[PDB]
């Protein structure tokens, strides 16, 4: 004459313990991982262009070292600079690598358009035994060292207008000596003073000449400096000596292209998030592989692991 | 848990409801059976759901950043760098810790929220002709088949045809 | 949604109410008539008035801050700080659309308690005359007229007075 | 033995809005608010901020003293505006370090010049150019004085001028960097002539470069322009043999809620304490949509366009 | 507040209450007594020493950090340096300040909800034999002695021990 | 009788704490506890971190060799704690980029200096002059060489140093800025000069320049201090014609938890993980008000002044 009807939930054999507010360790009847720790290893190809340097590093490919002539006019969307890499040429030091480095970086192309500078007096494309090309003499591709004519060095006052529409990146440089002697028998002058000057910006820099610790036999130093200069502006080169002569300009640009060290595998698959540790997965909010990012990235977070409830308390039968 | 219905008067749950998240369980002359109420299941699965397409997916696209690895030893600027990764990290962490704990005891509540709203939908469904056993079970004071249990998981369950019947076992 | 009230039981909005948030809709013996109870409905807004006192204004002065803008390319230091802010703008950025995200989560279901409580308050009050029909609705056991409903509104409702004709109807 | 029937329910609104949650995307509400100010009114307002419009003369150039800039001289502001018109009509310079002398100026809020009498023996002073007119006559900065060569005599100068004050004076100098040898000798008698302007904690050399530059206004000749701090009870010497831009006197350094900011609004009347370079924007809600760069009381700029914040129940229509 | 029984219902918080957070008042013909339901008051307490515990002790250690005083007067790097702090500063207090205003309305709740259930599950032990006065207070309509209010607390109530009774002085 | 009745209800405090919520900005509650700590000790705790007071002596007094801070040799660190009351009394010294030194000083933590022996042929050594002083005699700084003239003659100086450890060394040298040109003559014999010290990876050129400086202890000449870092295999090349203050020897550079604190607290026996300028201050609550500079394990610092959390139920009194 009467009945019973009972309600309730249900409950897994196996739960998950989550972290809630009130209490550190609770029982759900299933959670999902909210922070990505795994890497498959390697970087994707797609869908962002990566370009590898494996012994060439940014400024290396920009100045042009003989081992990285084939980067020239190349384009990337993550530049990968490898540990391996070495530099076969003269030495060379740049004020704020950082953002030489940095600019180019994110500019995303080697583009150079040469330019006919009016270089006459002086003696050009001066090579060195550092700098080795095809088993001969050579020096960087984008830089002409520019030496004495007939034992004479004479003044040098040449213009070049930036009649584009874009900026144009110069990069240049001034020849240290490591003797005297060797001043006098490139450049005829004690010491020549270099001015870089433009409408808004100057650049003056004075050759130390002096001994340096050798690389690659070579005591000499080259201090290499970069200029930008605007739409309807013009490029004056105030020079009586020590001058590495810019042979074009670099096309600048702004763009999402970035520069990466690591050195993981680049593979074959898709992956919008790039890691120095290797391409890993953008569906987890968070991740604990590399503060470094590229692309459509999870957050980087310090916890190794993040669980987030799916489901109710997982009340089991006693 | 501030329903006190999951863990509450209910305090065992059900291994073999495999159709479903919450359901019922029922006797009468014809046996003791299982069932589960779908809309119940849904209300609940689906918030769970927004919860997940809210966080899952929702990625942010950084391209150049700062440097994050120092080989050297430069000073003022290499710590300014340092410190404003590290303040961004240890903010996002903050944020990351927080967001789980309070998702997580969201999903409690809201879970045991639709438990209770089940529990309350079948006390005023079947009006006066049932008690509360205080269990998270109700003693239905009448002769009900498989039939009219079906009734009340199907809300067409009607208290005036059985009222007559369940109304006088009660006081008697 | 938590107390399932809104969007539960009683899953319909009286928009001819226009006098307040809550009320009563008596029908009964000398017409249907519709009341509004200022109580729960000033309880409500008191609670999201508080929440806009806490987000409404407060803004910070800051006066001097770094460069968000450059026309040249300037390398490291432009780089750190164009971070720095673009850093604090996704941080504050989630920081707002999580409030926003529990604060309606919180609206919603405050304003679902506060009808809960109401609805409740008026079963308590009718002690044992009246029968909670499912849909939000007292089924009254004896005869009320316009005067006892006013009443029940006016928390004046002595259950003793109208026990002994309630309980026999009910029976 | 009849019965009555009391029910309870709540209000709705025919279309309402909708807002997000934490469980739903998607959720209908009775009513709501704007938390994002995504609009301005298109000018900054004059009060309560003391606002100076740089017009065509960027703060620099107003500091330095170029003609079209000397309606600025011993003024102070708020938040000083930057004009994209802003142009140079004077000798063409270069200041290393542009941005942060730019910084600082702009946080004291103050273009106060007390001029000061330096013991200039020997040189002549006063020194004008082509480029630099007042008028329709040479002229130069007005705040600058361009120290020349006297009867074919430029001897060296070693002038001193103590900070006497408890607040720390900023002086303005500069270095000439002539196009020509010519100009070098013309005008200081000398081939190089070093700079050197040292005080108690701080010192500064610099040395002249002699070369033509890109000519500007046809001045192929550069003035590079440093300057230099002194505290309370510190003392200025400047030990220099030519190529000298030699100050005035000295500019008052504050601290306060001054600042600079890039706009091309128009300046209207009206009370915002928000100001941003798009226009003055309301304070009221906690965020905003219009610009990065703020000052004043602002609301926190945010990525979002739009964030409702429901200011009522869940709406449950009737039809 | 959400569930209106701290500041609802019951409208006095009793001050006398010095042994347990929640309990039971009786009048009964053998007298007035006082008793604490110390599982509903432990529930409380536990629920706030977890937010507690997640809060107290978990400090961060950081070393060298950046400059955050200048007595000198620089350009754009004492500018960055400043603008890094004030905006790591800001966007803390606005975590401490969320996170306090938060747990102190989420303790607020929980502490209404544990004496709601409390209040729920006596009204459920009762079954039929008391009637819930609105106030708080439940009108046992049998003669309960200081024995049965102890069982009422102890959990060890038999509704059918006393229903007769109390049904015979409710309808009458 | 035949009746009974049963209440229930909840304790109340005479007493209560009002706290903030997300509904109310003022609400009592029976009991509360402060988040925010807004009070300090008052002085500095000797443990667990090892604490190094200046007194007298700056870090990069300290490290130069001020006489007044012999006493800090060869001492290590976990903060240094630099005070207001630091004079200096030796030759006037400005340090470009002098937070970075101090920096990167502070972070390694030793003031450890292994003596090296260089080839200073031909001129002399150990100069002094009479404003720094030690034991009332004619000094210099203690890890500073002044190399004066020999026999009237300056020879141009090329040394060498190589890195035959496993850790960076740090070398600490200086120019010297002569007030006039005779005092440029009667120390080095030579019109003006320069120092270029140069490495395998790094190089730095300095110029002197003769003129007069605000004079300070009677010294109206200036000396400049610059620093190098010669990594692992790296070599030491000191290329010099005068005005050379020299090294004599290299600092260890070490990495781990020792910083620099501004602060004049006193430095008592206690140990709190803490460390503000404002003094030790306690770390159970999870944040601070005390100083923004802190050290250790250390409450996060906020804006508000307090902020009560609720330990309890609403205080509802009767
Ligand atoms: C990035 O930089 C690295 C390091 O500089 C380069 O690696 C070297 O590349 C050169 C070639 O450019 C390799 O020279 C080759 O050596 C082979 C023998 O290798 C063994 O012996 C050497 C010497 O001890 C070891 O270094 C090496 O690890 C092995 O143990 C020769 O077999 C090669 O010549 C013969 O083989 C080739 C291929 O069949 C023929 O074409 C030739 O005609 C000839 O018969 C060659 O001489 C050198 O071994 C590489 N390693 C090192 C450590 O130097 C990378 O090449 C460079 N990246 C790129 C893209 O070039
Ligand atoms: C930027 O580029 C410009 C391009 O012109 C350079 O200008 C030349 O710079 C050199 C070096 O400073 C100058 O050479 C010097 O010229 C002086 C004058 O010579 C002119 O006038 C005389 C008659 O008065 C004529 O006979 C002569 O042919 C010129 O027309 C000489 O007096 C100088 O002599 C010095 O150097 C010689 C050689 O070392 C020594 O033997 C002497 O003892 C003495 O020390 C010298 O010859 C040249 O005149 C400049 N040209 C112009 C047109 O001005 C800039 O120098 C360069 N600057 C930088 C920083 O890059
Ligand atoms: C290193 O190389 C650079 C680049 O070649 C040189 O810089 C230029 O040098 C030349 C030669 O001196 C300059 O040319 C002169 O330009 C003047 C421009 O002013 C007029 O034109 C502009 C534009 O129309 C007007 O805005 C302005 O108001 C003027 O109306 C000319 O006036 C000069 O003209 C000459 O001939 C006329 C007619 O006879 C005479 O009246 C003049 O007096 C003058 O003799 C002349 O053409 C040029 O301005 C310099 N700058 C640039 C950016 O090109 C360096 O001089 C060079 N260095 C050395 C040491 O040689
Ligand atoms: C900072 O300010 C001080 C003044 O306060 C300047 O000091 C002068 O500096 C110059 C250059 O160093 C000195 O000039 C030199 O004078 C020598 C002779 O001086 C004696 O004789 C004169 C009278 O003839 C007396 O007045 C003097 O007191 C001495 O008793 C000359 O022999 C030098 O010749 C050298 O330079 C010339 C070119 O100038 C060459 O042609 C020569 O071949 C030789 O190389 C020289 O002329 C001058 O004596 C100093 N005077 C004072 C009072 O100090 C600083 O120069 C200045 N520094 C800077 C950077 O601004
Ligand atoms: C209002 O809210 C605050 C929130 O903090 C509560 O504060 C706590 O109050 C209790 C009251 O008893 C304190 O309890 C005592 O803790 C001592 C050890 O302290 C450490 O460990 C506790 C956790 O166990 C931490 O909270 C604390 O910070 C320390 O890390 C015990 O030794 C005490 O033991 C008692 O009993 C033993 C045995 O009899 C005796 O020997 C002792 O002398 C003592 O009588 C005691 O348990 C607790 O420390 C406080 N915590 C904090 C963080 O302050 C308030 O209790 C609460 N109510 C009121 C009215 O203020
Ligand atoms: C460029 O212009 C600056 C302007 O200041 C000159 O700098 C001054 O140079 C003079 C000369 O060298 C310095 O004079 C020295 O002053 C010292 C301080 O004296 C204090 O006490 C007296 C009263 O006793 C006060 O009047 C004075 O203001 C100071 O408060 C003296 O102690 C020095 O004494 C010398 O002589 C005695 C003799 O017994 C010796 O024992 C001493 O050791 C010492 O050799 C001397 O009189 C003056 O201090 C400089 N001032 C500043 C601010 O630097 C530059 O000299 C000038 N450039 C050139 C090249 O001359
Ligand atoms: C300043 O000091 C530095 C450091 O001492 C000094 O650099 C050294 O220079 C010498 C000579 O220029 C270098 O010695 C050469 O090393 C290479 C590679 O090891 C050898 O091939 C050379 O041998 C040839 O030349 C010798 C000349 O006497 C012949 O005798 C011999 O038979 C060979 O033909 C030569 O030994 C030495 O490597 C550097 N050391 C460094 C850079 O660390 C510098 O030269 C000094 N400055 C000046 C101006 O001298
Ligand atoms: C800020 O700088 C601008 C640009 O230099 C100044 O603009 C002024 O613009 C008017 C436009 O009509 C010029 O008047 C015209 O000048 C030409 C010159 O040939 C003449 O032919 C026309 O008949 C007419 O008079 C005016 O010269 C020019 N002023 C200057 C100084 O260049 C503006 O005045 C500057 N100041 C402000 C407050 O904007
Ligand atoms: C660095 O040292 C070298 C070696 O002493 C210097 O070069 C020599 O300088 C002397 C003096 O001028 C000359 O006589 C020699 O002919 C130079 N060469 C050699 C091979 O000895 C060099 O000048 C020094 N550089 C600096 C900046 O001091
Ligand atoms: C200039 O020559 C270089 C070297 O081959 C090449 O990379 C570049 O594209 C050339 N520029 C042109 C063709 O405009
Ligand atoms: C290059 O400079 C020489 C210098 O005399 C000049 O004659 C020649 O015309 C210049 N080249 C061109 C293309 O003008
Ligand atoms: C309840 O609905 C189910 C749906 O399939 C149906 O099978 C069952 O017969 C229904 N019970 C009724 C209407 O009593
Ligand atoms: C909506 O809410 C806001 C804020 O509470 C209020 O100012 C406005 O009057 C309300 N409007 C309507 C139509 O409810
Ligand atoms: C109350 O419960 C206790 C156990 O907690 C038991 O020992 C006691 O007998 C009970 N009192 C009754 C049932 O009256
Ligand atoms: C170098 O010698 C000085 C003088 O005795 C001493 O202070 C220092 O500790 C010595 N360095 C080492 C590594 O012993």
């Amino acid at each position: 004459s009467t009945a019973t009807l009972c309600l309730g939930h249900h409950a897994v054999p196996n739960g998950t313990i989550v972290k809630t507010i009130t209490n550190d360790q609770i029982e759900v009847t299933n959670a999902t991982e909210l922070v990505q720790s795994s890497s498959t290893g390697g970087i994707c190809d797609s869908p962002h262009q990566i370009l590898d340097g494996e012994n060439c590093t940014l400024i290396d490919a920009l100045l042009g070292d003989p081992q990285c002539d084939g980067f020239q006019n190349k384009k990337w969307d993550l530049f990968v600079e490898r540990s391996k890499a070495y530099s076969n040429c003269y030495p060379y030091d740049v004020p704020d690598y950082a953002s030489l480095r940095s600019l180019v970086a994110s500019s995303g192309t080697l583009e150079f358009n040469n330019e006919s500078f009016n270089w006459t007096g002086v003696t050009q494309n001066g090579t060195s035994s550092a700098c080795k090309r095809r088993s001969n003499n050579s020096f960087f591709s984008r830089l002409n060292w520019l030496t004495h004519l007939k034992f004479k060095y004479p003044a040098l006052n040449v213009t070049m207008p930036n009649n584009e529409k874009f900026d144009k990146l110069y990069i240049w440089g001034v020849h240290h000596p490591g003797t005297d002697n060797d001043q006098i028998s490139l450049y005829a002058q004690a010491s020549g003073r270099i001015t870089v000057s433009t409408k808004r910006s100057q650049q003056t820099v004075i050759p130390n000449i002096g001994s340096r610790p050798r690389v690659r036999d070579i005591p000499s130093r080259i201090s290499i400096y970069w200029t930008i200069v605007k739409p309807g502006d013009i490029l004056l080169i105030n020079s009586t000596g020590n001058l590495i002569a810019p042979r074009g300009y670099f096309k600048i640009r702004s763009g999402k292209s970035s520069i990466m060290r690591s050195d993981a595998p680049i593979g074959k698959c898709n992956s919008e998030c790039i890691t120095p540790n290797g391409s890993i997965p953008n569906d987890k909010p968070f991740q604990n592989v590399n503060r470094i990012t590229y692309g459509a990235c999870p957050r980087y977070v310090k916890q190794n692991t993040l669980k987030l409830a799916t489901g109710m308390r997982n009340v089991p039968e006693k | 848990g501030i329903f006190g219905a999951i863990a509450g008067f209910i305090e065992n749950g059900w291994e073999g409801m495999v159709d479903g998240w919450y359901g019922f369980r029922h006797q009468n002359s014809e046996g003791i059976g299982q069932a589960a109420d779908l809309k119940s299941t849904q209300a609940a699965i689906n918030q769970i759901n927004g919860k997940l397409n809210r966080l899952i997916g929702k990625t942010n696209e950084k391209f150049h950043q700062i440097e994050k690895e120092f080989s050297e030893v430069e000073g003022r600027i290499q710590d300014l760098e340092k410190y404003v990764e590290d303040t961004k990290i240890d903010l996002w962490s903050y944020n990351a810790e927080l967001l789980v704990a309070l998702e997580n005891q969201h999903t409690i509540d809201l879970t045991d929220s639709e438990m209770n709203k089940l529990f309350e939908r079948t006390k005023k469904q079947l009006r006066e002709n049932a008690e509360d056993m205080g269990n998270g079970c109700f003693k239905i004071y009448h002769k009900c088949d498989n039939a009219c249990i079906g009734s009340i998981r199907n809300g067409t369950y009607d208290h005036d045809v059985y009222r007559d019947e369940a109304l006088n076992n009660r006081f008697q």
